[PDB]
C-alpha cells in the first residue's frame, strides 16, 4: 500500500499478514464465490499493484482460476497500450508514461507505481486499474465456477421457496446476466420452476408480485 | 452486469 | 469510512476486514436476527455508502433478503428524489445537489459522498441516510424470517415460563408491532397463552404484575 | 465514546467490533452471572449512553432480562425528571438540561451527549450515570436468574467443602444481601449446612475462625 | 416500531 | 490505567476487553497457578487500582479464594491506617492523605488514584501497592489450593526423575518455603524421594550435584 | 448490597 | 524491521510475535508449497536480516530444507565477495563496505544493517537482498518438496477436467519450468494426458483453445 | 519494555499479554525446541530485564528447565562481579554500577535498568546481556530434553532419506556440536546410518554430495 | 522461471 | 519465600 | 555452536 510522510512525500508501506491472509481464504472457503471479487477490493483499498499481486500469489490453489485471471490481466493490459498513444521519450528525471506490464505489477517497481499515483502532473490510479482487470477475471471464474445455473435452479418438492430463491438469485449475481434479462427471469423463471402449489400461490397473488409479497404468501407452502 | 448487487 | 488530515481536508480510508467480516457472520450465524440491525450499525458507524455497500455485497447467501433490501432502498431514494426539488444546474466547481442513487451509493463515487458528509455549506449524512434505509430493508428481512409469531409463542406443558417469554419479547422486537399493542400483548397474551398452573400463578399476583413479579413468581412452577 | 481533537472540540468515535461482541458473549455464555455487570461497566468505560445501548441490544437472547433492565431503566430516568426542577426554557443556542429520556439514551442524539459530558459550564457524566441504572437492572437479573439460594448451597456428601464454600459465597455475591447479614451467613450458615465431619472440623477450631483457617482444616476431610 | 428496545 | 496529555496533565484511560479476559482465564484454566501472580502484575503494569479491583471481580468463580484475597486486602490497608500518621486536615484544593480504603480501591475514585500516582509533591503507587497485598493474597490461595506437598512429590517406580522433579521444584514455588529451605529440600529430599535405582545414580555422581549433572545422569535409568 | 466483591 | 524517529535518524524496530508465527506456519501447513516465497516477502516487507534470520531460525522442522537455503545463502554471498572489490580499507568513522557474512546476517549486527540501508551515500537494500536469495533456496525447496512432476500429472477417469489442471499448472509453478517450455506443456502436454473422451473435447474445440473455452467444454464430460 | 517522551527522557512501558503467553506456548507446545530460544530473543526485543523474568516466571511447568536457566543466570552474574573491578562509591546522584543481582533483574528496579540503559556517559544493554545468558540456559535444557542423540538418528527401513534427514539436521541443532564436527557427521554419519540402497545411492554419487544432490538422489529409493 | 505467475 | 523464580 | 543456523 501507500502511506504519507512530513514534507508532503509518500511511501511503500506493506500489506499486512491478516489481509493477504484473509484474501487467501475467502477465495479458497468461498471457492471463488461472487463475494470474492468485493472482499479482494475491499482488502486492497489504498493498495498498491505489487501487494494485489502478492496477495493472489499466495493462493496456492484454484491455480486453473488464478490463469484465467492472468490471461485476463494481460488482454485489458495489452488494450491500455493499444489505446494509449506511447508518446515521444521522456527524460531520466521524468518517470515512464505508465504502461501496462508496469500497471499489471510486473516491469515496473513499486516505488514508481507510487509515484505515478501521486504525481501531481496526473495522478493515476495504477492500484485500482490493475484491481479493476482482475474483478472481470475473478467475476469470469465465479461464472465458470458457479456449480448450477439460473434456468436449472427449480424448486424441490420438499425444498421450501425462500431457498430455492435464494439459489435463483445467487445464480442470477454469478451468471452476471444482463440487468434487463435479470428482471424477466426474477418475474417469470420463478414462477415458472417452483413448485406448482406454490407456484398457484404466487398466481393467485396477480401479476408482477415483489418478492416480499411472494416471500408472505408461500410461507408455509 | 457483475457481482455488486449494491453499488456502481 | 473517512479520516481528516492537516489543513482541515478529509479522505476515504478503507473499511477493515474484521468488520466486513463480522457483519457476514452476524447475518448468517443469527440469519437475519432482528440484532443484526444494530450489529450492522455498529459496525459502520463513521461509514461511506460505498463501504456500507461492500459489506452487504460480500455476504453471499440469503440473496433473496438482500434484494428485498435493495428494493427498500431503491424505494427510498426514490422518495429523496420526488421530494427535493433538483434545483437549478450548478457549475462543475460544485458538486452535484445528492441525489438517490448517488446515497444509495451507486452512481457517486466515494470522494463525492464524503465531500457532501464535510461540505461547509451543508454537511450532509449520505452515510447514515444510506444506512437508515437498510435498516428499514434488514427489519423487514428480521420479520419475514421471523421463525414463529408471539400470537403462537405459547409455553409448553414442561418448557418453564422465561423460556417462554424470552421467545416471546423477542418476536415482539422483530414482528415490531406497534408500542402501545406491545403494551396490551406484555399484559394479557402472556398470561393467556402460558400454561394453567403458571397462569393461574400469574392471576394471583392480581392485576398489571410487573415482569420482575411475574417471572419470580412462577420459578419452580 | 468520545475522543479530542485540535483546538479542545469533542467529538463521537464509534464503540468497536470486539466489544459489543464481548459483552454479548459475557451476558450469554455466563448468562447474566454476576459478573456480567463489571464486564459491562470496563468495555463501557469511556462511552456515551448511544453505544450503551447498541451494546445491549445487539444481545438478541435472554430478552425477558434486557426488558426488566430496560423498566429499571426507565424508572431511574423518572426519578431523574422528579428531583431535577427543569429550569425555565433555555436559548437554541444553550442545550436542553439534560432529562431521563436524554440520558437512557432516547430522546437525544450522541452530540448532545457528549457535548453535556464536556461542557464547560456543568460536564454531566451521561454515559456514567445510564450505565450505573443497568448495573441496577443487571444485578437485579443475576439474583432473578441465580440458579439457587445461598440457604439451600449445602455441602454434599462426597462433594469437598471448597467446591460448596465456592457455590455459598458466588451466590451471597449475587443475591445481594446487606453487607451486615453477609458476615453472619459466613460464620454462621456455613458451619451449618457443611458436613457433620467436616462441620466438627471447623467446630474443634473453636469461634469466628477464618476461611483461610476453615479451608485448610477441612482439606481432606 | 423497531428492534431497538433501547435509545430511539 | 493513565495516560498523559498535552501541558502535562494525566487522565483515566480504561483497562482493555482483553487483559481482564486472560486474566480471567489465567485465574480458571491455571486455577491460581503460582503463574496467576506474575500473570496478573503483567496484565496490570500501568493500571489503577480501580482496574486491579474489576480484573478480580470479573473472575465470577474460585470465589473462596477471591474472599481471601479481600481479606488479606483489607489486612494490609489496616496496616498502613495504623503505621501511617492521619496528620491534620488538609484543605479542599488539597486531595485526603491516602487511607486503605483509598488504595484498596473503594472509598476513593479513579481520578483521585490517579492524581496521588501523578502528584508532584509525593508521586504514590496507589495502584503498584494495592496490586501488591493481593499478590500476598494470590499466594497464599495457590499454597491453599496447592494439590500436594513437596515432601509427598517423589518419583513413581515408572515415573521418570524430570516429572518427578517438575513437580517437586513446582511445589518448592507454590508451598513458598524459605529459601534456605528450599536448597535444603533440593538437594536431600530428592535423592530421599526418588525411587532407589536413581537415588543410586545420583549417589553414584557423589555430593551436591548440579540439577544438570542429575538429570542428565537418571536419563533412561 | 453489590454484585462487587472489591471496590465501591 | 526499521522505523525513523525526529531528526531524521533510523532505529532497529523488532519484527512482531504475529509474523514470526505465519511464517512459522506457511513454511509448515503449506509444507514449503510455492506460497511460502511470497508468504516469506509479504511478512518481511520493511524488514533487515537480522529478523529475516530469526523467523526461519524459529521454525525447527523441515530442517533439512532450511540448511538448502543455508547453502544457498553462503552461495549467493560468495558470488558478492567475488564480484565486489573489497576497496581501500575505510576509516572507523565510516561503516565497512557491506561483505556477504554481513548480508547473510551473520558478521554484521543490525544497526549497521539499517545503517548501510539508509546510508546518504549509497543506501543498500541488505534486507532485499538477503530475502532474494532465501526466495531462491525457497523456490529449490518447492521443487524439492514437490510431491509429483507436471508430466505425471494426468486426469484419471473418474477425475473432472479442472482438478487434473488445477494440479498441472500449480506443478507448472513449482517446477518452475521456462516461461516459453510453461506454454509448450499448457496447449500440448494436456490435451494429451487428459481422459480420452474429455482431450477429444478439447480437440474438437480446434487449435490453441484458452483455458477458458477448455475448462468450459470439458464441464461434465 | 522501554518507550521515549518529549524532552529525550525514558519510561518503562509494559510487556504485552499476547508475547507472554506466546513464550509460555512456544515453551510448552515446542517443549523447550530448539525454536524456543529465538522465539524468545524476538519477543524480547526492545524489552527490559524484568519483564524477561515476568515471562521466564509466567511459564508453570518445566519448572527443572527454568531452575536450570537461574543456575546458568547466577553463574554468568558471578562472572560479571568477578571481571568487573566495583569502583569506588558513586554519588546518590549517579546510579550504582550495574552488578549480577542487577542485570539478572533481581536486586535492581526497571527505572535503573532502562536508566543505564539510555544513560549517556556508557547506555549498557543489561536487557539483551540477561537475555543471551538465558538463551545459553535455554539452550543447555533443548539439549538436556533432546529426545534421541544423532548418531542414533538412523533412516528407518520404511522411513524416508528426507525424515531421517530432517531429524539428524534438527539433532545437530539441538546437540549444538562444534560447526568442524557438523560438517564431519553430515558427510559421513548420514552416508552411515542411512538404509544401504539409500547409502548405496549416496555412494553412486560420488565424494561430498551437496544435500540437494542426495536428497534428489534417494527420492523414491 | 519462478513461483510469482503476477508481477515480477 | 515468593512465586517469582527469577527477579525480585 | 548454538541453535540458531541462520545470523550469528
Ligand atoms: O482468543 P485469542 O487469544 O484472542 O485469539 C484468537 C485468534 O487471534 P489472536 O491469537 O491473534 O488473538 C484468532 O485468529 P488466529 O490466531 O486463529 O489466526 C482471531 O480470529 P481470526 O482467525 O479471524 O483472526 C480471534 O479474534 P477475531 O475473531 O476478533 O479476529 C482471536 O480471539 P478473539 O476473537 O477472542 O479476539
Ligand atoms: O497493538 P498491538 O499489540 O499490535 O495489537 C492490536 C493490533 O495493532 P497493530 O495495528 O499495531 O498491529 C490491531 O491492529 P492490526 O494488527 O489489525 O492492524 C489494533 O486494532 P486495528 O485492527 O483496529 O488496527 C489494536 O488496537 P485498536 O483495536 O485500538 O485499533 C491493537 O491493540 P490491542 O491488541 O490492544 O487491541
Amino acid at each position: 500500500p501507500v502511506q504519507q510522510t512530513g514534507g508532503g512525500n509518500y511511501i511503500h508501506v506493506p500489506l499486512s499478514p491478516r489481509t493477504l491472509n484473509a484474501w487467501v481464504k475467502l477465495v479458497e472457503d468461498k471457492k471463488f464465490g461472487a463475494e470474492v471479487v468485493p472482499g479482494f477490493q475491499a482488502l486492497s483499498e489504498g493498495c498498491t499493484p505489487y501487494d494485489i499481486n502478492q496477495m493472489l500469489n499466495c493462493v496456492g490453489d484454484h491455480q486453473a482460476a488464478m490463469q484465467i485471471i492472468r490471461e485476463i490481466i494481460n488482454d485489458e493490459a495489452a488494450d491500455w497500450d493499444a489505446q494509449h498513444p506511447i508518446p515521444g521519450p521522456l527524460p531520466a528525471g521524468q518517470l515512464r508514461d505508465p504502461r501496462g506490464s508496469d500497471i499489471a505489477g510486473t516491469t515496473s517497481t513499486v516505488e514508481e507505481q507510487i509515484q505515478w499515483m501521486y504525481r501531481p502532473q496526473n495522478p493515476v490510479p495504477v492500484g485500482n486499474i490493475y484491481r479493476r482487470w482482475i474483478q472481470i477475471g475473478l467475476q469470469k471464474c465465479v461464472r465458470m465456477y458457479n456449480p448450477t445455473n439460473i434456468l436449472d435452479v427449480k424448486q424441490g418438492p420438499k425444498e421450501p421457496f425462500q431457498s430455492y430463491v435464494d439459489r435463483f438469485y445467487k445464480s442470477l449475481r454469478a451468471e452476471q446476466t444482463d440487468p434487463a434479462v435479470k428482471n424477466w427471469m426474477t418475474q417469470t423463471l420463478l414462477i415458472q420452476n417452483a413448485n406448482p402449489d406454490c407456484k398457484l400461490v404466487l398466481k393467485g397473488l396477480g401479476m408482477n408480485p415483489t418478492l416480499e409479497e411472494m416471500l408472505t404468501a408461500c410461507q408455509g407452502v | 452486469s457483475g457481482v455488486f448487487t449494491f453499488g456502481a
